[PDB]
């Protein structure tokens, strides 16, 4: 929100659609310098008001530059992939309970698996304590998730650690 | 006809006097070995319908219908069971005990001669549904939605007999059969508005038309899923049925008169199929599809043309089977997660990738795909409101694109999309839902090769 | 597996001499055949579109009034 | 469409053509060429519009198709064969406009201008 | 394993050349990447002109065809 | 819907709004976020059951106070179904008409 | 199949790589621990600049957000090491 | 505004764990998967293909014969040339 990623979200998916714009690379090379130079004799000066200002200019003047089909890399949400595999997903949980004869399909994986069961089995009671202890009233002021000081896990772990795409 | 009727009856003893555990095993047991005398019911033949005892009889409709009665229990008291599987022993005996006895005067209903016989026992059939879904029906708050209920029945329902008797003391003979080749033409006027009206929206409450369609959403959200398919795959096709008789009179009454009320159920096809699209909580979506069905239903009644009935009947058995069988689909996904909420899981192509197949195929059988039963009805019902009226296809088809969209819509999101992965409950599968689902849609696929078993009396 | 595909970084993706052969076979094979076909076929395939001169056909001449 | 002939003949429709000659009739200066018997014309099946006169070529070219019919080229002459009496005939109503149109200008402006001067 | 390598592309006579040379008159003292210089620099940058694309098999396919004749002509 | 005006969002709604938004959320994140061991069902959240209760028309049955409402509904299944209304008799009697005289040219009609 | 993965070797030699064909800094000093900035001093619109091109290296993800604070080699490594699947 | 140090030991030991699961996740010891515990292959699928022929052929053997309409057929084209023929042509070229 601050004045930091607001500018620098404006370069960055201006260079975006400059990208889309143009073609052989060298054309949008020499324009996003011509650019470059356009913020580049920016950012000199501390003057509080008249900065906001002339970027909001900037992001009229951006909204001109938007043409309706701006390229997407095919991972992020767009016309090529964003979960492309989505049935492949399942979760761990399932498998916790197959055939005790398919439990048998593959003998050692639930090995090393118990050893995760017992892992966060034991736990989650330094957990609960050292979250219990950390957290201001109410927990408000924080998303993150400070780490664990004594030797051990980090303490809500579980989903993240999580089936991967494909 | 009394060869099914004893059987039955002697089947709740069967239930009552038995060791604990084999209930379920004697009561199915028996009950399919009753369905195979269902099947040898059929020798109807040629013109003249055939005729037991001169209490009670069968024309084609009646055996249809029956058959699909007869056939249902032993699949419905399957399906009941793990709603429960604890309780004392005096519960299981009564739930079943009360399937059976609400079969019984089914049973007694669609054989009936003569219309009289037929209410009493119409109402007797009321009672143990009503039982049935009040006593336990999971109750989210109760609603009441049992006992007020059966004053929507009988508010307007009652009367009916007071026009029955009528039409008893003026020409004798309340025998359907001799009802029939007696029946004298009745003029149009103000009397015979009264009676006309009576009988007419006296059995239109049953088969909800738009205007009375809140009837079923709630009664049909707090029953348990037997009760379910007692209610939406019979008990609709009860007012339907006894309405497919007593229009035997009424001949020319019917044309002004019918005029509003084809009317409201072309319009309320539309509206109702529309608002079934936008809810959620799935159990209550293939109600609403039900009173589409129905409204269909309606107006294949009025128009009394044979194509009408044709595709009428089949749709009563088509629609049967995919409703019943869709609502059993709406509970084995509701033991897994409890919720009935629609959109609160997602996913179950990769979980549960067979039962993947029973959604899809029981989903396309209400889509109105063109080899199943239910394209067929659905197809000559359009074909006859077309020869009525070349204007109403706009409604017709219109209300075709619509149930496509939510029966189609139905099959996803709950099925498609997503692992909302905060499960972690749900256990594949079963073998029971298998055989459940099963046990609906392989009959309803093999009708598609033979199907002039399940056409109307006219044919 | 590996098919002895070389996954490349920056250089020229290396390429089976059979393949560009193929290609090349075909591109022989579509030109072949069109310009083969073309010295079998015609553009203007009959007699040309007719003109007015015999619009004239100066005896069909009003014959009352002269 | 020589004739009216009538419906008395029981026949609408192809044995009744608009007459057995398919298009115009040419009463003009002399009547029409030859002919392809209605018969044969039925016995081997001719779409109508098809099915016109210079037949003599087509009906042949039918019979070169299963005269060879592992061969695809067959004949490419009788194919311009029948490519050549109907060019001929297009061309002759080609000559039918030419015939109306000159006849309108001469007769519609003479008559008009010189019906005009007194 | 892929053995990269580095170190030559040099911007150099290939069209960021050019590009820099125009830059260079502004007065920018370079942008960046070498990278794109990668894009060019190769077995590439001969490349081909369209009409090429439907120059692109006809010696060897209208050879055959000025052979084709040779069959009813001999 | 198009980003706009770019607020300068002024001192208390930067405090307010800040400080507080992100204080229930994140207060109802780490709420549902616990997500141990031993939960064997669903996780229930109170959310969404708000949506489903009072999207089951919870002011259905009680009344509805004339205002607007009764003009909004009426006129609502007025106009075109009393219309439709019209039509299929209009088209109804005129179909009966030129079935009973002159001709529909129904010739061979037969299943109907 | 599309088979070669991203390891730990690969994806090192390749942020390494480009950092290196980067002009404006010279690989004298170019090191998974090496400061991304304060070692360097370049531009913070400048990594933008840097993250730009390397995610149209790898072609994928860096949300804005994330790619704000990035910074170190060997972090940015991790992010594509851990976004991508890498490890043995 | 490069992070939180927190983060980074966080998302450092995070880390660790996708290491350690992953090389978990990897299973080939001991190939895990242990279930239990050139004409007359071409003309065997000709069979494949010939059986349909019997059966279908035979249905349609008895079939066609035992119901009066079916496999109604466009009757052949016949030619003047076959039976007679009238032409009386020559020209253009
Ligand atoms: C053709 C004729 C005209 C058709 C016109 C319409 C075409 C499109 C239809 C809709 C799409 C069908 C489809 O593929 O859905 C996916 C659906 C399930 O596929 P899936 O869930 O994606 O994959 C299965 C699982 O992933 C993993 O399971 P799996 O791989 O281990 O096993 C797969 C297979 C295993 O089989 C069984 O479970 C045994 C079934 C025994 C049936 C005994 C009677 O099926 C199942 O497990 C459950 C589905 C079968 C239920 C019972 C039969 C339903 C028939 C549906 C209509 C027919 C569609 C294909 C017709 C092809 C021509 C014959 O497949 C089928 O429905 C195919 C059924 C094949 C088995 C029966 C074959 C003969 C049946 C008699 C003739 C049927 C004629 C029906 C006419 C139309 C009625 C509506
Ligand atoms: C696990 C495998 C599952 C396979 C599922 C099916 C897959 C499709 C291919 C099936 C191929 C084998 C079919 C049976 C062998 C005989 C065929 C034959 O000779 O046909 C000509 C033969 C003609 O001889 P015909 O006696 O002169 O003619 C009588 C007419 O067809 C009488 O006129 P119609 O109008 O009744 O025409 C008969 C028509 C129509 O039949 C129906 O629509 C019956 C409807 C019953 C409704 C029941 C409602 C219950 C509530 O049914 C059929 O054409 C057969 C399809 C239905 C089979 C149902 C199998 C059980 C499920 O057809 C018959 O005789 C019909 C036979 C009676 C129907 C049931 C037959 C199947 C019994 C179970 C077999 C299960 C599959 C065995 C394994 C196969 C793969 C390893």
């Amino acid at each position: 929100l601050t004045h930091q990623q607001k500018v620098l979200q404006l370069y960055k998916r201006a260079l975006r659609h400059l990208e889309s714009r143009c073609v052989h690379r060298d054309k949008y090379r020499y324009f996003a310098c011509l650019l470059r130079a356009r913020f580049d004799e920016h950012k000199n000066e501390k003057d509080m008001v008249k900065a906001t200002q002339l970027l909001r200019e900037a992001e009229k003047e951006f909204w001109h530059g938007q043409h309706p089909q701006p390229y997407i890399f095919p991972e992020s949400p767009g016309g090529t992939s964003y979960e492309r595999y989505e049935c492949y997903k399942v979760p761990e949980w399932c498998l916790d309970d197959w055939h005790p004869s398919e439990k048998a399909m593959y003998p050692d994986y639930f090995a090393k698996r118990e050893q995760w069961k017992k892992l966060r089995r034991e736990s989650w009671e330094r957990e609960v304590k050292q979250l219990q202890e950390e957290t201001p009233v109410g927990g408000p002021r924080t998303e993150a998730l400070p780490p664990a000081r004594k030797q051990g896990d980090l303490p809500p772990l579980w989903w993240h650690i999580v089936t991967r795409p494909r | 006809m009394l060869k099914y009727i004893i059987p039955t009856m002697m089947l709740m003893p069967l239930t009552w006097l038995s060791k604990n555990s084999m209930i379920w095993i004697n009561t199915t047991l028996h009950s399919l070995l009753i369905s195979l005398t269902s099947l040898l019911l059929l020798n109807q033949f040629g013109d003249n319908s055939l005729n037991f005892s001169l209490t009670f009889f069968s024309d084609s409709l009646s055996t249809p219908l029956l058959i699909l009665t007869m056939w249902l229990l032993p699949l419905m008291l399957m399906a009941s069971q793990h709603h429960l599987s604890k309780e004392n022993l005096a519960r299981k005996k009564l739930f079943i005990s009360m399937l059976i006895l609400l079969q019984l005067f089914l049973i007694m209903t669609f054989t009936a001669t003569e219309l009289i016989f037929f209410y009493i026992m119409f109402e007797a059939t009321l009672v143990p549904t009503l039982i049935i879904i009040t006593r336990w029906g999971n109750q989210t708050e109760r609603l009441n939605a049992g006992l007020y209920f059966l004053f929507y029945t009988l508010a307007g329902s009652l009367p009916l007999l007071v026009a029955l008797i009528y039409i008893q003391n003026t020409m004798g003979s309340l025998n359907f059969l001799i009802l029939q080749y007696w029946v004298q033409p009745m003029p149009n006027s103000w009397s015979n508005t009264f009676m006309w009206l009576a009988c007419m929206m006296a059995f239109m409450v049953k088969m909800p038309l738009y205007g009375l369609h809140l009837w079923l959403p709630k009664a049909h959200v707090e029953a348990p899923i037997a009760g379910s398919m007692v209610l939406a795959a019979i008990l609709l096709k009860l007012g339907g049925y006894g309405m497919m008789r007593i229009t035997l009179l009424l001949n020319p009454i019917t044309d002004f008169m019918a005029y509003p009320f084809i009317m409201l159920s072309l319009w309320g096809m539309i509206m109702t199929s529309s608002i079934c699209l936008r809810q959620t909580d799935l159990k209550s979506l293939i109600a609403y599809s039900s009173v589409s069905h129905m409204a269909l239903v309606i107006v294949a009644i009025l128009i009394q043309t044979p194509w009408s009935y044709m595709g009428a009947t089949a749709l009563m058995i088509a629609h049967g089977l995919t409703s019943s069988m869709l609502f059993c689909l709406a509970n084995s996904n509701y033991e897994r997660v409890h919720s009935r909420t629609m959109i609160l899981a997602r996913g179950l192509q990769t979980l549960l990738p067979l039962m993947a197949a029973w959604w899809l195929l029981a989903s396309l059988t209400n889509l109105a795909l063109p080899p199943s039963i239910n394209l067929i009805g659905e197809l000559f019902v359009v074909m006859s409101t077309f020869s009525w009226s070349n204007i109403t296809i706009i409604l017709m088809g219109l209300n075709m694109v619509i149930t496509a969209l939510y029966s189609l819509y139905m099959l996803i999101t709950t099925q498609r999309g997503k692992h909302t992965h905060h499960i972690n409950n749900i256990l594949p599968s079963f073998t029971r839902e298998n055989a459940l689902m099963s046990l609906h849609m392989l009959p309803l696929l093999l009708l598609s090769l033979n199907p002039k078993i399940i056409l109307g009396p006219l044919y | 597996g590996g098919a002895h595909i070389e996954p490349r970084y920056r250089q020229f993706p290396q390429l089976t001499r059979s393949q560009v052969i193929q290609a090349e076979f075909f591109s022989a094979t579509m030109w072949f055949w069109i310009l083969w076909r073309f010295w079998h076929d015609s553009d203007a395939v009959l007699g040309h579109f007719p003109y007015p001169d015999p619009s004239q056909w100066t005896d069909e001449e009003l014959g009352i009034p002269p | 469409a020589r004739r009216y002939l009538g419906d008395a003949s029981v026949e609408p429709e192809p044995l009744r053509m608009p007459t057995f000659p398919p298009d115009y009739g040419f009463p003009e200066r002399k009547e029409r060429e030859m002919v392809a018997t209605q018969q044969e014309m039925n016995d081997a099946q001719l779409v109508l519009q098809q099915r016109d006169y210079c037949a003599h070529y087509l009906i042949r070219f039918l019979k070169c198709k299963r005269d060879s019919f592992p061969n695809f080229l067959a004949c490419k002459h009788e194919q311009h064969d029948w490519d050549y009496c109907e060019h001929l005939d297009y061309v002759k109503r080609m000559k039918e406009f030419e015939r109306e149109r000159r006849l309108l200008q001469r007769k519609k402006r003479r008559e008009q201008r010189e019906a005009d001067m007194a | 394993m892929e053995l990269p390598d580095y170190k030559q592309w040099k911007i150099e006579g290939t069209p960021l050349e050019t590009v820099q040379e125009k830059l260079a008159a502004r007065g920018l003292r370079d942008p960046w990447g070498r990278n794109e210089a990668w894009r060019y620099m190769g077995g590439f940058a001969n490349n081909v002109s369209f009409v090429g694309a439907l120059l692109k098999g006809f010696k060897w396919g209208f050879a055959a065809f000025v052979v084709a004749v040779g069959a009813e002509y001999y | 819907l198009d980003p706009a005006e770019y607020d300068i969002s002024s001192e208390t709604r930067k405090a307010q709004a800040e400080r507080l938004a992100i204080r229930s959320r994140l207060k109802r994140e780490y709420q549902l976020q616990y997500n141990d061991p031993s939960r064997r069902g669903v996780v229930e959240d109170p959310a969404l059951i708000r949506w489903t209760c009072a999207r089951s028309a919870n002011v259905y049955p009680n009344f509805r106070p004339n205002t607007k409402t009764s003009l909004l509904g009426a006129l609502f299944g007025i106009g075109p179904l009393i219309f439709w209304y019209y039509v299929f008799k209009t088209d109804r009697d005129r179909k009966e008409k030129l079935i009973q005289e002159g001709k529909l040219d129904r010739t061979f009609n037969i299943s109907y | 199949s599309d088979a070669p993965p991203l390891t730990l070797e690969g994806i090192k030699d390749r942020v390494l790589y480009v950092l290196k064909l980067y002009d404006k800094i010279d690989p004298e000093k170019l090191s998974v621990n090496s400061h991304f900035m304060k070692d360097l001093g370049l531009d913070s619109l400048d990594q933008v600049e840097i993250i730009m091109a390397m995610e149209d290296e790898f072609g994928f993800e860096i949300p804005d957000i994330d790619a704000e604070k990035l910074m170190c080699p060997q972090e940015i490594v991790d992010y594509i090491a851990d976004k991508k699947d890498v490890y043995e | 505004s490069g992070y939180t140090p927190d983060e980074k030991l966080r998302l450092q030991q995070l880390r660790e764990l996708r290491r350690r699961w992953l090389k978990d996740q990897e299973l080939s010891p001991r190939e895990p998967v242990l279930p239990p515990r050139t004409y007359r292959h071409s003309i065997f699928a000709f069979t494949h293909v010939l059986i349909p022929v019997w059966i279908i052929h035979y249905y349609l053997k008895y079939h066609v014969t035992t119901k009066p309409y079916t496999i109604v057929e466009k009757k052949p084209r016949i030619f003047p040339g076959d039976t007679i023929l009238e032409t009386g042509e020559v020209i253009p070229p």
